[PDB]
RNA sequence: GCAGGGGAGAUACCAUGAUCACGAAGGUGGUUUUCCCAGGGCGAGGCUUAUCCAUUGCACUCCGGAUGUGCUGACCCCUGCGAUUUCCCCAAAUGUGGGAAACUCGACUGCAUAAUUUGUGGUAGUGGGGGACUGCGUUCGCGCUUUCCCCUG
RNA sequence: UUUUU
């Protein structure tokens, strides 16, 4: 497990954002993140490429279609970093 | 699969017998070849070295493309290294 | 951080979300391809047949000269062996006398052992008519080989069958039959032949 | 009939003429020469066809794995 | 393999043209097995963008499309190993 | 990996595949080129379709950003690490 | 090759996004480590407002962008 | 295979993960075989076995009376799909854990006892110091053996060190998945080093350089030489740290007609029962 | 739990006319009887036909081998 | 899961005191040497910017002293590394070292690793703007479409 | 030894 993979695993359980490959951005509580950056979120707020916003009860984003992830700043206080 | 051991001598037989022989003759017979890539250009030149991933080293290559009436343009490079990912097709020069 | 108290979890608070902004690039399936990719069928003007580079212009670095030097040294050694095989004749040598069928050969012997101890060791199998040790022509050191020609071939056969592997002066010596004037096509170790496998690899 | 996997189908297509369509829209019709474990294609006396109509004749042509989309007989 | 020949191109002034039209000309200080090139004092000319000089520039192997070597490069000697 | 370790914790401006540039303190890296940027700011050039004007930069603070290496194109040294000495 | 966490979405009606700007909706009967899914009572959901039923279908994971659970897992 | 779908061979952790994630159902299950239930209790899989049995239908369980132990039992066997569930638990001994598992899962079982590796194999256990017998190992390997052979070790790491030492000694040694067993069965690997944990044929020699802490593990190691046919030779290096099993090994010295030891039988720490 | 591989095997055994859309292309699809499959999701079809959304015509090619990368979503009928 | 701990040539010198009438070549194990050279030690010299002390100076061959951050860096040394345990030997004999191994951790390298989840492309690079030059709708700002010349990547 | 490949 790499150090960004460790940071993504430690970022689960809190509210994080993730930009999709299609242009959408979903921000919500990250339930579980895997080694392949597949992230599950519960009660997330998604924003499409046009700018419209929506709410989702449960969503799952593959790591192959994930562009970037925005974590809280406390993950910068990790003992590895 | 076919070769789980540390002996990978079948790769040379596949490069000498398979499609890569069309590249491997180009290193052997020193014949010219035109390769069309994903960048809408056709590079004509000689094949000096290649690998399993079709990454080639070309010498005295000339890449020709068409910009804009479609005006053709060309550019010569004495030594270039073409990645196998951006290559779409390659065909040896008929002679 | 998952199984954490809320006092510690309050330090793990997310920041403000990013503002809404349009993407810089459009969709790849919805992009406007003004000039897509095409084949090289109009692009076939690479080279003609008579004005072509030659094939064999390729070579290794610093290995071909060493391989040619090794091949030349091997050819010189083979020529020296072929020259030495023509001048080698055990039937015309003064050191090789007597009956070859009744003469045994004792090799791998110690240099400190004299011919008298070898004669006393070889006289147990029968009477020895002649004993000839091998010495160096320039230095004078013994080469560890000797020829014992007996009066009877049965005594030489008993010495070859019984004294093979016997320890002489602390060293086990080998006993065999004479193959220089009895075996057809035999060659010594100096002529690319010989017996033994002590220095095979 | 037996369930024909693409590997014996490509083996039977070798030596026989076949048409391979790429993901970029271009196609190549010619005698299938050789194939490998990554489903690469080799062709001899092949003709390149763009947008359905024949564009020209290239000859011996190597078609890569990621660029080739489909391949069919004749 | 062909990455071993590119790994021996340290401190050589090459020109890496990317798939997005960016061309970076500079002396490659290091190359890896994943075709990533780290160069020093590079001049980058992107598509629809002005060139700029940088003291260090790292390019991934996936984004690199072509590499132009000098004409005096010993391609015969470098392909022996 | 000394060339990547020499630029550790520095203000690196990594260029993405979409043309955006994220400048931030590179906190961690991996074998798949996934980067961790601390206090990252993202900027992008907008083409002026109205008239012949200067290029517009649209920056946005993301904080702790986890960028994938598949979306990363190039990265250069933009600024020094935040020093604790006065 | 870590498998995805689609056990909560097993036999649950969810909506997934396709590669070419399309969407689908149906019961995810299983999953693959390459994110290949099996949809039961699948919906077409094209660019037009009208949709079509396909029933059982197989979706490749290379073309699946994001899946949103309509049954709340 | 789960999508493909008559019987399923599983481990308790993997079957518990499949049943907890709804990957497999037991609505049509009517037969439960528990091979090595004592080894399942020793591995800690007995709460996992209880959680796996909790997913079984209780409406198909047999009543705990005299009818489960034969005319009514054969009539229930002739019911076809309307038959009750059956349980067959195979083990090497009868601990209270496997007895409670047979009392819970099975209803009035019939006991069939065979199955004795200590009585059917020449236990050539070297009562001499295990370290001295460890040196004798090289001597036992130089004395000749029939491939494949088994090298039992208390720990996997030691087992790996013994395999590397046998590889340095000019012998093809396997470490312990299926690729090592196929090499051992085909004749490539001559000695497989492993722990006290299968898929193995009859072996001529079983070398226990590290003695197990229990007699059931020693019986399971001796059973790898073959339940019938060739008896084999089980050479066990005995030390001072295995003395709490040596009295039990005295029982292995007691009930072994195919084996001839005075060092283990007349040992002071093996003369009385431990505890 | 129904798997896509077992579903593709059942569709190949039943010889149902499967229609699969193209990857990153919403115009053309390929319909036909799935004669066989492979480990890399390559499908060999006995009677394949390419159907376009704009022209609304199906051009038949015959026994065609399609790579697994082009496959995006396959349905029945 | 698996294997590993610099390679490629000449060695003329030494050992293997080579089983045939004085020899082998060559290989192997040491020494020396040439390339791919890799990680370090020694930091002379040079660049950059601040603090303190001194200098009112007549030059046209740069150049007052000390310290700090960031760098570059020749000559000279080693063939690998950080940790454990055993035997033998030189020995300034409990220290310093040399020759061997047993093998473990620091995710060091390659591997069915170019076939759907980052390291061999469905992220192509196909533009932007100024003058004349079309048509549709119009809130007269513009959305689409049809041309030539220029500046620019 | 006893999914998490």
């Amino acid at each position: 497990i790499g150090v960004p993979i460790k940071v993504l695993h430690e970022a689960e359980g809190h509210i994080v954002t993730c930009e999709t490959n299609t242009g959408e951005v979903y921000r919500g509580k990250l339930i579980e993140a895997e080694d392949n950056m597949n992230c599950q979120m519960s009660n997330i707020t998604v924003t499409y490429r046009d700018g419209r916003v929506a709410q989702l009860e449960q969503v799952y984003i593959r790591g192959s279609k994930i562009r970037f992830l925005i974590l809280p700043d406390m993950l910068k206080n990790a003992p590895m970093l | 699969e076919m070769t789980p051991e540390e002996l990978q001598k079948r790769e040379e037989e596949e490069f000498n017998t398979g499609p890569l022989s069309v590249l491997t003759q180009s290193v052997k017979n020193n014949t010219q070849v035109l390769i069309n890539c994903r960048n809408n250009k056709k590079l004509l030149g000689r094949v000096k070295a290649f690998d399993r991933h079709c990454n080639m080293v070309l010498e005295n290559v000339k890449e020709m493309w068409t910009e804009v009436k479609p005006v053709n343009k060309d550019r010569y490079i004495s030594k270039m290294f073409l990645r196998g990912d951006s290559v779409i097709v390659v065909l040896r020069n008929p002679l | 951080t998952q199984f954490l108290p809320p006092n510690l979890l309050a330090l793990f608070a997310p920041r403000d979300p990013i503002p809404y902004l349009p993407p810089l690039e459009k969709l790849p399936h919805e992009k406007h391809h003004n000039q897509p990719y095409c084949g090289i069928a109009p692009y076939i003007r690479e080279f003609e047949d008579p004005r072509d580079a030659p094939p064999p212009t390729r070579a290794e670095t610093r290995e071909e000269r060493m391989e040619r030097k090794r091949r030349e040294k091997i050819e010189r050694r083979q020529q020296e062996v072929e020259t030495e095989l023509k001048m080698w004749d055990p039937h015309n040598d003064p050191n090789a006398q007597g009956d070859a069928f009744k003469t045994l050969f004792v090799a791998r012997v110690n240099y400190d052992t004299t011919e008298s101890k070898l004669r006393r060791e070889f006289e147990v199998y029968g009477p020895i008519k002649r004993i000839h040790m091998v010495y160096s022509k320039r230095s004078g050191k013994p080469r560890g080989y000797a020829f014992i020609e007996y009066e009877h071939e049965r005594d030489m056969h008993s010495a070859y069958k019984h004294a093979d592997g016997k320890k002489i002066d602390g060293r086990r010596v080998l006993v065999d039959v004479e193959r220089g004037r009895t075996v057809k096509g035999w060659r010594p170790r100096r002529l690319g032949g010989g017996l033994g496998g002590t220095r095979r690899g | 009939s037996l369930p024909l996997n693409p590997k014996p189908f490509l083996n039977g297509l070798t030596g026989k003429p076949v048409m391979v369509k790429l993901k970029w829209g271009m196609e190549y019709k010619g005698y299938l020469v050789s194939v490998d474990g990554y489903m690469n294609m080799q062709l001899a006396n092949t003709e390149e066809y763009i947008d359905g109509a024949l564009s020209g004749h290239l000859g011996e042509v190597l078609i890569r794995c990621n660029n080739v989309l489909y391949i069919r007989g004749v | 393999k062909l990455v071993r020949f590119l790994m021996k191109l340290s401190h050589e002034t090459v020109t890496i043209e990317l798939k997005n039209g960016t061309q970076v000309h500079g002396t490659i200080t290091g190359v890896d097995v994943s075709m990533n090139t780290h160069l020093k004092a590079v001049k980058m000319t992107l598509k629809n963008r002005e060139p700029v000089q940088l003291e260090t520039l790292s390019i991934r192997g996936n984004n690199i499309r072509y590499f132009i070597l000098p004409d005096s490069l010993p391609l015969d000697t470098l392909l022996v190993d | 990996s000394s060339k990547m370790l020499q630029h550790i914790d520095y203000r690196m401006r990594c260029i993405l595949q979409d043309g955006r540039i994220f400048i931030g303190t590179f906190k961690a890296f991996d074998k798949h080129m996934n980067l961790i940027l601390c206090d990252c700011d993202e900027f992008r050039k907008i083409k002026p379709k109205n008239s012949k004007q200067a290029e517009r930069e649209e920056k946005r603070v993301l904080g702790l950003v986890l960028l994938r290496g598949e979306n990363l194109v190039s990265m250069t040294v933009e600024g020094p690490p935040p020093k604790d000495t006065g | 090759a870590h498998p995805p966490e689609l056990k909560k979405f097993m036999d649950k009606k969810l909506s997934l996004k396709l590669n070419g700007g399309r969407h689908v909706q149906g019961i995810l009967r299983g999953f693959d480590p390459f994110m290949n899914l099996v949809i039961d009572e699948c919906v077409e959901m094209a660019t037009s407002g009208q949709q079509n039923n396909i029933g059982m279908v197989v979706i490749r994971g290379n073309s699946i962008i994001m899946l949103e659970a309509l049954e709340r897992v | 295979r789960l999508r493909m779908g008559e019987i399923v061979i599983a481990t308790p952790g993997r079957l518990i993960d499949v049943l907890e994630n709804r990957y497999l159902v037991l609505s049509r299950c009517t037969y439960v075989v528990l091979d090595e239930a004592d080894r399942m209790i020793d591995m800690g899989f007995e709460p996992d076995v209880q959680k796996i049995l909790e997913h079984m239908p209780v409406s198909n369980q047999k009543p705990d009376t005299d009818e489960a132990e034969p005319e009514k039992m054969l009539a229930n066997f002739e019911s076809g799909k309307h038959k009750y569930r059956q349980t067959v638990m195979f083990t090497a001994t009868m601990p209270p854990a496997v007895e409670r598992l047979a009392r819970s899962y099975l209803r009035r079982p019939a006991v069939v006892y065979i199955g004795k590796p200590h009585e059917r194999v020449e236990q050539k256990v070297f009562l001499m110091s295990e370290s001295e017998k460890r040196k004798k190992l090289l001597a036992i390997l130089e004395q000749g053996f029939d491939p494949p052979i088994i090298i039992f070790v208390n720990q996997k790491k030691g087992c790996d060190v013994l395999a590397k030492s046998l590889e340095k000694m000019g012998y093809n040694a396997c470490t312990l998945r299926e690729f090592a067993l196929s090499n051992l069965k085909a004749g490539a690997k001559d000695i497989l080093v492993a722990t006290d944990v299968i898929d193995i044929q009859d072996v001529s020699m079983v070398v226990n350089y590290d003695m197990a802490k229990n007699i059931e593990d020693y019986i399971h190691r001796i059973g790898r030489t073959g339940r019938a046919g060739k008896s084999g030779v089980a050479i066990t290096f005995l030390t001072k740290e295995d003395s709490a099993v040596f009295y039990e090994l005295k029982q292995a010295i007691l009930e072994s007609p195919v084996s001839s030891p005075p060092e283990l039988a007349n040992h002071p720490d093996a003369q009385h029962k431990p505890g | 739990m129904v798997q896509p591989i077992n579903l593709i095997f059942r569709y190949l055994q039943n010889r149902s006319r499967i229609q699969v859309w193209l990857y990153e292309q919403v115009n053309m699809r390929i319909e036909g009887c799935i004669i066989g499959f492979d480990e890399y999701m390559n499908l060999v079809l006995d009677d394949a036909e390419e159907i376009h959304s704009k022209t609304k015509s199906r051009k038949q090619l015959g026994r065609i081998m399609l790579k697994g990368d082009n496959i995006t979503l396959l349905q029945s009928v």
